[PDB]
RNA sequence: AAGUCCCGGCUAAGUGCCAACGAAAAGGCGUCUCCAGCCUUAGACAGCGGGAAGGUGGGCCCAGCAGCAGCCAUCCUCUAAG
RNA sequence: ACCCUCUUAAGGUAGCCAAAUGCCUUGCCGGGUAAGUUCCGGCGCGCAUGAAUGGAUCAACGCGGUCCCUACUGUCCCAGCCUGGGGCCUCGUGAACGCCCUGAGCCGGUGCACAGUCCGGCAUCUCCCUACACCGAGAGAAGACCCCGUGGAGCUUCA
RNA sequence: UGGGGCGGCACUCCCGCGAAAAGAUAACACGGGAGCCCAAAGGUCGGCUCAGGCGGUACAGAACGCCGCCGUAGAGCGCAAG
RNA sequence: UUUGCUACAUCGAUGUCGGCUCUUCCCACCCUGGAGGUGCAGCUGCCUCCAAGGGUAGGGCUGCCCGCCCGUUAAAGGGGAGCGUGAGCUGGGUUUAGACCGUCGCGAGACAGGUCGGACUCUAAGGGUAGGGAGUGCGGACCGCUUGAGGGGAAGGAACCCC
């Protein structure tokens, strides 16, 4: 049979959260800072935060900001030879390096 | 004694035992084997597959059936013989095959019998049509310890006591294995049969309807016994 | 069935009672015999060399004869405990269509060819497990040997007797 | 076409002379090798002659089993000996 | 045998049967044979017998199907001898099919898994006549079986 | 479509596993679901803490209400699975 | 040597059951030959090992194969060769077209159920085999007598009776 392609399909693992980073938004000082254009940013999806989250084909990887619609970012991402662009709210992105 | 008694049909088998002249029922069951015209397949090579194929399926359970309940009256040496019968080639492919245990089928008499019927009033059907076995495996010690006490008495080796009064005088030493007692209610030789059984000798009770009992009543006077060992 | 079928590993473990209906029930009930916590000098065991499968007909067989040559020496509580280990997780199945799907021009051949379950067996995935040990005195260890040997002929693996 | 090449060992079956290609559990002190443990010139193992055993063949049960037929203990005339 | 209920109105009467109709199945008992899965008679758990969808029934008739007996015989045990016309040898007339090639002895292998031709062996002097058909996966016909094609044709009806 | 047929629907969609710790990945493989329901089961703001257990209380009982102790979730969140 | 599983080869065809005829092979030994054990006194049994040189027949029933049965036999073993062999036969079975019955289908029609009737083509290039004639070589033309490398064989097998 094959598989059923909806968005969270196989991720019973990858959307696992760990026993001491469940509850809701824990760490705020990421949050208190505000990328500006030509950043590097890491896709890393939030489980528990369910609003402008990534599909599961991007976590882990680098994006470059590129501007902000909103309180969510235009990230430039690279999935094979193509140029994708993503709004990501902040509360899945950490600083690269 | 107990006699083994088997009915088996193309998917119908029943199991009991012969208790003296009672006859009791231990298992009656189906076993679904279809025909040609509920199929199925509609092939001609693949439909003989299941009509050979769940009616091997039907024989095993039997064979299995068989040994659960005749099994255990093996090993306390109580079954004397086992009947087959039924109507059909049943009972020829059930007796042919590996699906009785050896212990089970070194006990089936021949030859195998033609009973139409199932259930109780079947069972009864196949002791009637075996009457004349059962004459012959009923009295086998009896047969076999004339001749063996036939050949001591000729080579006079004093391997066999006569007499009412020496048999007495043999029994108070536990002298003797076994003791024939010719059938005489009232008389001398039952009283002795009942003690005799005291000191572990194994007592035949015989009457006229042996050819053998004349010889003994008329030369012993009905009481003869084979010694353990030798007294004089 | 011939044990060379279920002999060798094909496929992974397949132990989730919740996923699989209709397990035949296994052949061994009794684990644990003799006399445990008795006073004992030797603690000599059955180790396996290979990789494989044990049927549970195959460790209930390994099991009766054994109990009964230990038997037959002295007595039954008196001072040796016999104890078989592994039991039979994996779930051994057959394709058994081939005997009544495979001739109504069902599913025969190798259409829809997932098996049914027919018993059960111990996956030995180390090399060097214990399967079966016995504790005796000083004065049965000869007896504890046979026991072992004989035992370990109704067995697949081939296996080693170690004396401790 | 190019070694009847060199050294240390094994096999007696024509085993073998097979990368992909043809054999299992079990048995063999057949022969070759490495580890254990236990006895040895205060005379080992095997063998050979003798002592090779006595109260008693004790016994319970038995005409009698006078180890060894149905349960079982356990004492020295003793020393180069039981 | 009698009464009540449901499918859907009623619930197989007279007869007949293991039938040219009975799956189980070579049904069971008898006849006929030394020996009878066929045949005859009887029975009737009739998968799935039955009344103008005609039931039971055979006098006469049959280049209809089947079983038995007597007679008779080369049908056989088990083959033999004889005769006419061919075949065989000679004169005259005078075709057809097989044909990559002429290179086709055989055994074990290789390889789409059965080689005349390849590998390893063992064999093998050339030509001609009669006889035999085992091999050449022998000759003869774009397989009727089976499946496929958004190919047909005739028939049917509740498409 | 392990020939076709009969069966089933692996013919549209969702969850786990197959799946080999990025991505992609087949089976007439395995374990199952959807074709809707709700004017609140939707929006926001405030207060509170759940299942289970222990001690004390008339009817009161394992399980009514009241007074206390513990309880990381062992509850609930329309419906499969995560 | 069964029955399945797979779909590699053959669809501008490798004639598809059984029987008869004829040939050969395997051994996992039914009888015949050798040796042993036995709960082997003798006769008869049962079992193990070697061994494929010879044998393994006649009938009733069924299209069969299997199987059951009759009278014997030393025994009346079991398998392979494109389930050996239809350019050798046969044509009972099976699978065309005609027809009857039962069940099923509104029908046309179906069955894997029963029954009656239903075609068997060919002149042998090559090889092989069975026999019969010439030639060249050995070795100038002829007449006569031989040997015994090699090759084939089953040339014999078995039972009953006497002592």
């Amino acid at each position: 049979v094959a598989r059923s392609k909806g968005y969270r399909s196989k991720t019973r693992k990858l959307l696992e959260k760990k026993v001491r980073e469940k509850g809701a938004i824990p760490k705020l000082s990421l949050l208190m800072h505000d990328y500006s254009q030509g950043e590097y940013v890491v896709v890393k999806i939030n489980p528990s935060i369910h609003k402008g989250m990534p599909h599961r084909r991007y976590h882990g990887k680098v994006g470059l900001v590129v501007g902000k619609r909103g309180k969510a970012y235009e990230v430039k991402v690279n999935i094979g030879d193509k140029e994708r662009v993503l709004i990501v709210r902040p509360e899945h992105l950490i600083p690269f390096n | 004694e107990v006699f083994g008694l088997v009915i088996v049909e193309r998917d119908y088998a029943t199991i009991g035992v012969l208790k003296g002249t009672k006859v009791e029922v231990l298992d009656e069951f189906e076993g679904f084997v279809p025909g040609k015209h509920m199929m199925g397949g509609q092939s001609q090579r693949r439909i003989e597959r299941i009509i050979e194929e769940m009616y091997h399926n039907f024989l095993k359970e039997v064979g299995e059936k068989v040994n659960q309940y005749f099994l255990p009256y093996i090993e306390m040496k109580k079954m004397k013989g086992i009947l087959i019968g039924g109507p059909g080639f049943a009972k020829k492919d059930l007796y042919e095959s590996d699906l009785l245990d050896y212990r089970v089928k070194k006990l089936v008499l021949q030859p195998l019998f033609d009973i139409p019927d199932q259930g109780e009033p079947g069972l009864k059907e196949l002791i009637m049509k075996a009457q004349d076995i059962l004459k012959n495996q009923k009295y086998i010690e009896v047969e076999n310890l004339m001749e063996e006490i036939k050949y001591h008495l000729a080579k006079d080796d004093g391997m066999v006591v006569y007499g009412l009064e020496e048999i007495r005088k043999a029994l108070q030493l536990g002298a003797i294995d076994a003791l024939i007692v010719y059938e005489e209610p009232g008389s001398e030789l039952e009283k002795l049969s009942q003690e005799a059984e005291n000191y572990g000798t194994k007592v035949y009770v015989i009457g006229d309807e042996l050819p053998d009992g004349e010889w003994v009543k008329k030369t012993f006077g009905g009481a003869i016994g084979k010694l353990r060992f030798k007294i004089y | 069935r011939p044990g060379r079928c279920y002999r060798k590993f094909s496929g992974p473990a397949y132990t989730r009672r919740e996923y699989i209906p209709g397990i035949p029930m296994p052949k061994i009930t009794k684990f644990v015999m003799g006399n445990v916590n008795g006073d004992y000098d030797y603690e000599l065991r059955l180790i396996t060399t290979e990789k494989g499968q044990i049927r549970h007909n195959a460790l209930e067989a390994a099991r009766v004869i054994a109990l009964k040559y230990l038997s037959k020496k002295l007595a039954s509580e008196q001072n040796f405990a016999l104890v078989v280990t592994k039991y039979p997780h994996h779930v051994i199945r057959e394709n058994k269509m081939m005997a009544f799907a495979g001739a109504d021009r069902l599913q025969d051949g190798m259409r829809l060819s997932f098996g049914k379950p027919i018993g059960t067996a111990a996956r030995l995935e180390k090399l060097g497990e214990l399967v079966m040990y016995v504790r005796v005195k000083k004065e049965h260890l000869e007896a504890a040997k046979e026991a072992l040997k004989i035992a370990s002929s109704k067995l697949p693996i081939r296996t080693k007797i170690e004396i401790s």
